[PDB]
């Protein structure tokens, strides 16, 4: 079987200020396709739109190549930011692209640099903590070399890098140096310097463990609420009185690690009148029949003030 | 006649690499041929011009300069400083007196052109603009010496500039006046000296008067 | 009046020797403290001929050579020291020569001063004004004793 | 300020005026030690 | 019959220089064997049109076709405006385009805020705010607000800040009406300057979706927790829009917002939109052992009437 | 500070020339008699 390559265009509409909705519908229309093969996906920067129910309209056949066509909808807001959306056509089995984006000028977009701290769960149960500095925005990805310094002692290790070509015709470099875990507790300081020869100097990043006094959190679970016999069981881990804000929350069902899309943190609060505390809430929704399958929840945190082997419990048992 | 005196006529002396500056003597608009002697760094250069027209400035650029025309004395010193950083604070004048004027500015290097300039004094905002443009301060007072810096946007990064002290004076430091403190630093040598004499004149005296 | 100046010599000795050190101690710190490439050549006459170095060695020698003249009366010494002296008078002869044209450069560039402490130039001008003229008293003084020294040793052969 | 600057150069005659006088004095007795041995 | 005009053009690929951009008006539902499409820039002809009238597909007597211009780069970020002419069955249709124009021309940044659900339906009196930032100076800056229906508005409140980083900003208030907030009606606000190239408009709708109720269960004090203080937890879920106030009380007497905490909705499992918030309360030991009762009352959109819903916590 | 300096030196210039004086009515009253 041979492979027919289709057209793909994006075309879109424009805003008006004499109208109220603000919005930009965007259009993908794919010409010479084969019937019941073909399936459009959309993307702005690299990340998938899922919550935005596209619609699929045909065109016209003719004889065994068809046309179709999706539309999007986006905000002005959306469209002003200077985004690049994409829509990717799958028919059987290859992927064609389209890209678009406003008209601009040639302005040379400056680059930026974010240095992350590693986990609590790699720092203080698997043993293996790693800093990454992340570079974006970058035109090409030759002549840029990032550096690691420390400030106390001197021997680094292999720090890996990996290069990303992005949709919106950028390059991003990250690299990664991997650390011990005594060094980071006892606080000393790394840095990465990224250069090119075009720079008049290097941008410089630099990192440490944050400062201030340390409180063990305290943990309390909840059992689902006695208004709730529907078909789904909300269980509640609430979480406070703790500094600094790193903390890692993972729960278990029946000593089983639970993937981490199938629950949610929120972000943490300051409160206690200047005193640095915090607070997040820890929240997993199942359904009856997990429910009342006679399993037993555990919600398990790992904080760095916490006693060793610094990590903490609480059982959810609805026999007890 | 006078003394001569040396102007940019890019008056900011503060630069980065690239940037045109050219150096005149007591000042007219005409590059004269072979009528001027120019120093830099306490060495006489081969530049006989009244105009010395700098086409791409250099680190070594960056030192001192006396022009000294012909039938004239010699010059005030001006100094140059040529730097290279992502954003750079300008100035007209590093000390200036009472009642005078200077101008900054806030420029970024090599088509990285800035927008949204926020001016600080010891820390403290005083003047947004969102092109970057002069910062004229007239009728200078000793409430104007403070620390300066500026931030700005390149195209949407924020970036800091380093902090440029400007001091404003009654009257200028005339950085040679330990000079007038050698002759009493003579003195009380010479008085020492006088001393050292008496001491042995008075014990030949007394070992004589024994002798008698 | 020949009995007035076989008891004061060696002072007329010693005399040159003070000058001579002064002059050195004086071009010493000229030497070294001072950038003169930011000053004028007609300004620092005094110091581009060497003055406070050839007048500061001949003078030194001929207050040492008349000292020693003195406390040794050889027949060699003597008819030597003269010629020590002469050549004295002819370097404080031309260092006042000197001092008198470096004196009247210092008033033509502070004619062009409206104060002293107007900027490096007239202060250092102004400075070396000082040196010039507390450095022309010892010329005239240390001239004055080697020329009487020269007539008291000529009135002797006379 | 300028007075000062005036005073320095009585200050250098009077100086002279004293190494000078005391040194007549000092090859005086220096004399008289070397007469009266 | 009513043909659809409508006017979608191509744009900036990132990946190719791209200096051509082109130009596509579709005549939907047209009568067979008709029409014909000219193009217009700034009301003046052109004739360099080059026109590809394609059949599209055709359905008994109505049928479709499109026209496809080509323009360079330089002719479109000039703003002129670009019009399709179309010519169905003697009647003359029209559909015009141009380049959105610059949304913060000199670094100005605008907010048009919503009215809160306190001011909408417990209050009564929504207010809208148009806030205007970083401005060089107060001066030759006027504030505009626009209607939808009626002409009559309200009169705006406006006011003026220097701030520390030296800049100035402008907020205005309008007060707005809530039954017809209530029914959708959109807002605009247009910002003037001399010299602005042109006005910065932002315009405001209520929040399209589907409307969902929100549920809410409160919960004791921890069983552990026998120290100085006492936490009281509200958990809201499954509600949309993201608009939603929450109140606590203190035996029908109202607890100030600075003493207790909400968190940032997050949205849930999709497709259609759902949030979930946390509300806390901490109280002191004494306070709480006063044999008193607490309520956690929300206010939302989606809710019946009076759009009010009471959770009453007690040890009793 | 000029004036300390000129006054602790006119300190020094007196009780040289009062010491010099001392000394020369020393050596007057040793050299006229003999
Ligand atoms: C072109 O597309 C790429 C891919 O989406 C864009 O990269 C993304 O840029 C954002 C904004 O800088 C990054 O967010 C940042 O993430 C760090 C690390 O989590 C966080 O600390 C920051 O606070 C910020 O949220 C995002 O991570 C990054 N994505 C990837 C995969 O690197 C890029 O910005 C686009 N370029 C243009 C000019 O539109
Ligand atoms: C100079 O300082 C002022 C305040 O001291 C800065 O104004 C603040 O700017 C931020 C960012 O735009 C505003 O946050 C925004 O608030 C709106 C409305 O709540 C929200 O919808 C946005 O998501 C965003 O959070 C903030 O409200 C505003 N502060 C005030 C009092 O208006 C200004 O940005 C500074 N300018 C420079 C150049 O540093
Ligand atoms: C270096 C600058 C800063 C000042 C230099 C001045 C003095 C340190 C010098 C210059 C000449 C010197 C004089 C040269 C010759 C003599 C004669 C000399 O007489 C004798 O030989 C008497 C017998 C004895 O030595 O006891 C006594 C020291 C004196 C006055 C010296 C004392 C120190 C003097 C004044
Ligand atoms: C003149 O002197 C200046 C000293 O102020 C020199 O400037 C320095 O140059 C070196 C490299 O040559 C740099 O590493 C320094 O950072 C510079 N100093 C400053 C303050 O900028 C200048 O190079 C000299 N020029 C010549 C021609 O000799
Ligand atoms: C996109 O907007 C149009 C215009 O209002 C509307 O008819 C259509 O239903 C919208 N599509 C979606 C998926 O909301
Ligand atoms: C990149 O590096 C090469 C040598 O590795 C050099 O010749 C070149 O000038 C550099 N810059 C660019 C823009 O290629
Ligand atoms: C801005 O400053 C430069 C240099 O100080 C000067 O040449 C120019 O005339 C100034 N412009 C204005 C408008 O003040
Ligand atoms: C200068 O500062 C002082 C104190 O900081 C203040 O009293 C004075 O008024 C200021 N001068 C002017 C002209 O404002
Ligand atoms: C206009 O440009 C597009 C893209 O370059 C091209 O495909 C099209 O044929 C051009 N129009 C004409 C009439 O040539």
């Amino acid at each position: 079987v041979n492979i027919t390559k289709p057209t793909v265009d994006l075309l879109h509409s424009s805003c008006d200020p004499n109208a109220f909705h603000s919005t930009i519908q965007l259009y993908c229309f794919v010409y010479g396709h084969i019937q019941n093969d073909v399936s459009i996906h959309w993307l702005m920067d690299d990340r998938k739109i899922y919550e935005t129910h596209a619609q699929n309209v045909l065109i016209k056949e003719e004889g065994k190549l068809a046309s179709t066509y999706s539309r999007l909808n986006i905000t002005q807001q959306q469209w002003m930011s200077e985004s690049t959306f994409t829509c990717k056509v799958t028919s059987q089995g290859e992927n064609y692209w389209a890209h678009t984006r406003r008209c601009s000028d040639d302005e040379p977009r400056g680059v930026i640099t974010y240095l992350i701290p590693p986990s609590p769960l790699d720092l203080y149960e698997n043993g293996t903590p790693k800093l990454t500095c992340l570079v974006l925005d970058l035109e090409s990805e030759e002549n840029i070399t990032v550096t690691w310094v420390r400030e106390r002692k001197k021997s680094i290790g292999s720090a890996s890098q990996r290069s990303t070509k992005h949709h919106n015709a950028t390059t991003s470099i990250t690299s990664i140096l991997p650390v011990d875990a005594k060094d980071w507790i006892e606080g000393e300081g790394y840095q990465c310097r990224v250069d090119h020869p075009h720079f008049p100097k290097p941008i410089v990043r630099s990192i440490t463990k944050a400062p201030g006094k340390r409180s063990a959190p305290e943990v309390y679970v909840f059992l689902p609420p006695e208004e709730e016999e529907k078909d789904k069981r909300t269980l509640t881990c609430l979480i406070q009185n703790f500094f600094p804000e790193d903390i890692s929350v993972q729960w278990l069902q029946d000593s089983k690690l639970i993937p981490k899309s199938q629950h949610s943190t929120t972000t943490p609060l300051k409160y206690n009148g200047s005193n640095q505390r915090f607070f997040i809430f820890s929240r997993l929704e199942v359904t009856k029949a997990l429910w009342t399958q006679t399993k037993q929840f555990t919600c398990r945190v790992i904080h760095e003030a916490l006693r060793e082997p610094r990590k903490l419990e609480r059982t959810i048992s609805k026999s007890l | 006649t006078q003394k001569s005196v040396v102007s940019l006529d890019p008056p900011w002396i503060r630069i980065l690499t690239g940037d045109k500056v050219t150096l005149i003597c007591n000042g007219n608009n005409s590059s004269q041929m072979n009528s001027t002697k120019w120093i830099h760094n306490d060495s006489i250069s081969n530049v006989k011009s009244s105009h010395w027209v700098i086409v791409s400035a250099t680190i070594q650029d960056s030192g001192k300069y006396i022009c000294q025309k012909q039938g004239f004395y010699k010059s005030k010193p001006v100094y140059l400083n040529v730097m290279q950083e992502w954003l750079l604070l300008q100035s007209s004048a590093d000390v200036v007196l009472d009642n005078g004027s200077f101008d900054i500015r806030c420029r970024s290097w090599k088509k990285w052109k800035v927008h949204k300039v926020i001016y600080y004094k010891d820390d403290i905002a005083f003047k947004y603009s969102y092109d970057s443009n002069n910062i004229s301060i007239r009728k200078a007072t000793f409430n104007d010496s403070g620390s300066y810096h500026c931030t700005g946007y390149l195209n949407k990064v924020e970036c800091k500039s380093d902090k440029f002290s400007i001091a404003v004076v009654k009257d200028y430091t005339i950085e040679y006046r330990w000079l007038q403190l050698i002759f009493p630093s003579l003195a009380v040598i010479l008085f020492a000296v006088d001393t050292g004499l008496w001491f042995s004149t008075h014990k030949q005296f007394e070992s004589i008067l024994k002798i008698q | 009046w020949q009995s007035f100046l076989k008891k004061e010599l060696e002072f007329l000795g010693v005399t040159q020797v003070l000058v001579g050190l002064i002059c050195l101690c004086f071009g010493t710190v000229v030497c070294s403290t001072l950038q003169t490439s930011d000053f004028d050549d007609e300004v620092l006459l005094l110091y581009r001929a060497g003055y406070p170095f050839w007048g500061a060695v001949l003078f030194v020698l001929s207050g040492f050579l008349s000292i020693m003249s003195e406390r040794k009366n050889t027949l060699y010494l003597v008819r030597g020291s003269l010629g020590a002296n002469i050549v004295s008078s002819i370097a404080a002869g031309l260092g006042i020569a000197i001092l008198i044209l470096n004196l009247s450069n210092n008033s033509a560039y502070m004619n062009y001063c409206k104060d002293i402490t107007e900027d490096d130039g007239c202060f250092v001008t102004s400075f070396i004004t000082e040196l010039v003229l507390m450095l022309l008293f010892l010329t005239i003084l240390a001239f004055c004793s080697a020329v009487l020294l020269i007539i008291y040793r000529i009135g002797q052969e006379f | 300020p300028q007075l000062c600057y005036i005073l320095d150069a009585i200050l250098f005659l009077y100086g002279i005026v004293l190494t000078l006088l005391y040194c007549r004095l000092k090859i005086q007795v220096r004399k008289a030690d070397i007469a009266s041995r």
